[PDB]
Order: C-alpha cells, then sequence, then structure tokens
C-alpha cells in the first residue's frame, strides 16, 4: 500500500495503477455479510437482482413470490454495522402485482425514474419508481424467461423478450409495438442480452443449445451462430452440449460469457463468435431457467461471478483460474450483482436471502491500554479444551 | 408486423370495430390507440406522399364529383321486390346459400 501511495504521490505512477490494484485485492477479500444484512422482505426465492446504474444506491429485487422489492444499499446510520432496508414493495396488496414468479426486473439504462418487469404470468409490466404504478403492459403468448433494455442505446428503447415461444420478441416502449420477431430459433429462448457496445446486435440463447448474435435493423436474419469447435453459419452449429441458459459480455463488449447445463462456461469473441479456448472446468449449472451471472469492472483482472450450485464461484475471465468460491447461501444460487463502486457483491437464491459480500481486507486495531473499550476478541473465536 | 393471425387479432379487428358509430367509448379508444401503434410501426419503411404536400410537379384543374341518387322505375321496383321477397333470398338470409 505505502509502495502504491508513494508510487502516485510522486507520479512515477499513473493513478489508475494503485486504483485497479487496490478495487482487485478488495474483490480478492470478499466476505460474507460483514459489515451488512439485506433486509428479509421475501417469502420466495430471489430470482433477480439489478442494481441501480446511475449512483448504484439503489437494487431491486424480483422473487418467486411475484413481489418486487426496491433496497437502498447506503448505510445512512452512524454505525460500522447497517441493515439494507427495503424503501418500497410492490406487494400482494399491490394491484397490479405479477400473478407468478418474477424472473427480470432491469432498471431503465439512462435514469432512475422507470423500470420494467418480467415474469411468467406473460407478461412486460413498465413502471414509474416514484408513484409504482404502471405505465404500459405487453402481453405474450408465452411465459417470458428473460428481458434486457439495451445499456448504450439512445437512439432505440426497445425491450427484447425471451419466452418459452420459439421466436425473440422485441418491444417498442416508444411506439407501443409489440409485433416484431425474430425467427430463427427452434427452441425456447433462455437468455437476451444487448450489446454494451454496439445499439442494435443482440445476443441470444436457447435452449436448442444455440447462441445467435442479430442486428435487429435488418431484415435478413441472424449475423453469426456460435460454434464451439470453431469448423457452418446455422446449419450444425452449437454453443454448449446442452441448453444454454445464461448470457454476459464482458464490461468492454469485446467479448461474450455463455454458461449452460453442459456444465462449462465458455468465452466468445463477439466480433466474430470465435471460440476463444478458454477452459474453466465443471461450472455446475443444472437450472432448467435463465441464469443471471455478471463480471467485474474497473479491476486489474477481469473476474466473472457465477452460480456454482449453491456457491458463487469467482474465475479471472481470460486465464480460466478458479480464485474462490463464495460459500454462503443454501440453495441454488440463481444471481448475482456486481457493485462496481465498492466491489461489494449481492447474491440472490432459492434460500430466500439476498446475501452481500463485502471486502473484508483489516479490521479496526485497538489500543492495548484499553480496559473493555478494546476491538473485542470475543470468547466465541476462543478454544476451551479445559 | 409479426405473423397474419396476430396481426389480425392485434389491428384488423380493433381498428375495424372502432369505425361504427355505434362503437362504444372503449372499442372507440381501443382503435384510436391501435391506429397510432400501427401508423408508428409502419412509418420508417412506408414513404408516402400526396400531390397537396408537393406543388412540384404541376398542378390538376378542379374536379367537380358528385353523386346521383336515381329512382327505380315501377317495373324495376317490382322486380327488386319479388326478389327480395323471394325463397332464394329466404336461403340467402338462412345460411343454405351463399350470398
Amino acid at each position: 500500500m505505502l509502495g502504491f501511495l508513494s508510487a502516485r504521490q510522486t507520479g512515477l505512477e499513473d493513478p489508475l495503477r494503485l486504483r485497479r490494484a487496490e478495487s482487485t485485492r478488495r474483490v480478492l477479500g470478499l466476505e460474507l455479510n460483514k459489515d451488512r444484512d439485506v433486509e428479509r422482505i421475501h417469502g420466495g426465492g430471489i430470482n433477480t437482482l439489478d442494481i441501480e446504474p446511475v449512483e448504484g444506491r439503489y437494487m431491486l429485487s424480483g422473487g418467486s413470490d411475484g413481489v418486487i422489492v426496491l433496497y437502498d444499499l447506503e448505510n445512512s446510520s452512524r454505525q460500522s454495522y447497517y441493515t439494507c432496508k427495503a424503501v418500497c414493495s410492490i406487494g400482494r396488496d399491490h394491484p397490479d402485482v405479477h400473478r407468478y414468479s418474477v424472473e427480470t426486473v432491469q432498471w431503465y439504462p439512462h435514469d432512475t425514474g422507470m423500470f420494467t418487469s418480467s415474469s411468467f404470468d406473460k407478461t412486460l409490466k413498465v413502471w414509474d419508481t416514484n408513484t409504482l404504478q404502471t405505465a404500459d403492459v405487453f402481453n405474450f403468448e408465452e411465459t417470458v424467461y428473460s428481458h434486457h433494455m439495451s445499456p448504450v442505446s439512445t437512439k432505440h428503447c426497445l425491450v427484447a423478450v425471451g419466452t418459452r415461444g420459439p421466436k425473440v420478441q422485441l418491444c417498442d416502449l416508444k411506439s407501443g409495438s409489440c409485433s416484431h420477431i425474430l425467427q430463427g430459433h427452434r427452441q425456447e429462448i433462455l437468455a437476451v442480452s444487448w450489446s454494451p457496445r454496439y445499439d442494435y446486435i443482440l445476443a441470444t440463447a436457447s435452449a436448442d443449445s444455440r447462441v445467435k448474435l442479430w442486428d435487429v435493423r435488418r431484415a435478413s436474419g441472424c449475423l453469426i451462430t456460435l460454434d464451439q469447435h470453431n469448423g457452418a453459419v446455422e446449419s450444425a452449429n452449437t454453443a454448449h452440449n446442452g441448453k444454454v441458459n445464461g448470457l454476459c459480455f464482458t464490461s468492454d463488449g469485446l467479448h461474450l460469457l455463455t454458461v449452460g447445463t453442459d456444465n462449462r462456461m465458455r468465452l466468445w469473441n463477439s466480433s466474430n463468435g470465435e471460440n476463444t479456448l478458454v477452459n474453466y472446468g465443471k461450472v455446475c449449472n443444472n437450472s432448467k431457467k435463465g441464469l443471471k451471472f455478471t463480471v467485474s469492472c474497473g479491476c486489474s483482472s477481469e473476474f466473472v461471478f457465477v452460480p456454482y450450485g449453491s456457491t458463487i464461484a469467482v474465475y479471472t475471465v481470460y486465464s480460466g483460474e478458479q480464485i474462490t468460491m463464495l460459500k454462503g447461501h443454501y440453495k441454488t444460487v440463481d444471481c448475482c450483482v456486481f457493485q462496481s463502486n465498492f466491489q461489494e457483491l449481492y447474491s440472490g437464491s432459492r434460500d430466500c436471502n439476498i446475501l452481500a459480500w463485502v471486502p473484508s481486507l483489516y479490521e479496526p486495531v485497538p489500543d492495548d491500554d484499553e480496559t473493555t473499550t478494546k476491538s473485542q476478541l470475543n470468547p466465541a473465536f476462543e478454544d476451551a479444551w479445559s | 408486423l409479426g405473423t397474419l393471425p396476430v396481426f389480425m387479432e392485434q389491428f384488423s379487428v380493433p381498428i375495424t370495430m372502432g369505425g361504427y358509430s355505434n362503437a362504444s367509448p372503449v372499442q372507440v379508444k381501443t382503435a384510436y390507440k391501435c391506429a397510432c401503434v400501427l401508423r408508428d410501426t409502419i412509418n420508417p419503411y412506408l414513404l408516402r406522399r400526396m400531390k397537396s404536400d408537393v406543388k412540384m410537379s404541376l398542378s390538376l384543374p378542379d374536379k367537380n364529383e358528385q353523386v346521383l341518387f336515381c329512382r327505380l322505375t315501377d317495373e324495376q321496383h317490382k322486380v327488386y321486390q319479388n326478389f327480395v321477397d323471394s325463397k332464394e333470398v329466404y336461403r340467402i338470409l338462412n345460411g343454405e346459400m351463399q350470398i
């Protein structure tokens, strides 16, 4: 540390280096609930989490109960230990509440005043955050597994919806259009994800074992089908020997991660679909529904956090190296989300907990001359062989 | 625009059923919405100028177009009345024949 501080003060190293090094060290030090609980509002499993992109203060949660909960993550108490309290909820008393489990919540990418929700009740809903009233509602023939709004598109406001139907659907919130379908897939579409680099490029994953990249401006059909063997454009390509149930672009958009029920994670070049041949080993993935997982941002290494049964596995994206297993939950983890500002990970599970994983690099320090106001050696940490 | 059956259910029926003067207020609103949605979906891909929108391509002289309502002659009225009182028209209204 003191070396980094000296090098920064003297301009020997760019201020980038201390910042990225310490961010990486913090990710390596994640510990369960060290400073922080999250308030138990849900009665069911936590299907989905989304941290607000503007300030990172607020987290939406959706669950198998159909409830949507909005949490405040900032410690506005003066204590070193605190609870992330629920600001407000769309509970079962609300008229517009979802009838069946809520499978994706996403903030509007450009300000916090609106958010979107989807559910196995075959709806996509648009919510006014200040009032928690729906502004628009879209209905579908089939249960929605996933939806996404483009994180970078200013030009268009399209929601991609993946359903049990074989056709991807696109809803235009500006016009209210929901007629536009993409017709290339053959089974249920389990994950959809817009490129963070390009306004118009949508990745889609399906139980047909295919990941397809689309340019939604075109009348032409899809661009690229990912072939895990690298050899041919559509006739037989598969990304996994199983269902493909999760997508995550890397934070630069240059690669796409995919996870599937073959228990493998695979890294792809997003500009042409080449399998980069990074091998992570067995990544346990039994999930028959979409799996949400996340990369880090702003670290010296790009990490990926992936549900691994009841654990969260951490890998280095490019090296394939398994770094740690975060070992908290009692049932399968369904989502995790990364707070980029402070390198804190939140995780939802079918055990109904939301758990915070927080960098725990060192303890509060005593003064040895104190009587009892020290940083206490609690007797729970003591042996008792007598 | 999706598949034809879906398009018919989402636009053709709602927009048609709100053109009637006996359409209920909910139908009139639903039609107005569906027409706005359809018009916004097709707009980028349909380019349509009218002659009133652009005076560059000359101008036509004025058109007077009128509808003249004629009467049936008495024998024509008999023939028509006897046909609508016919059992062929009964078979038509009873669904035994196509209209």
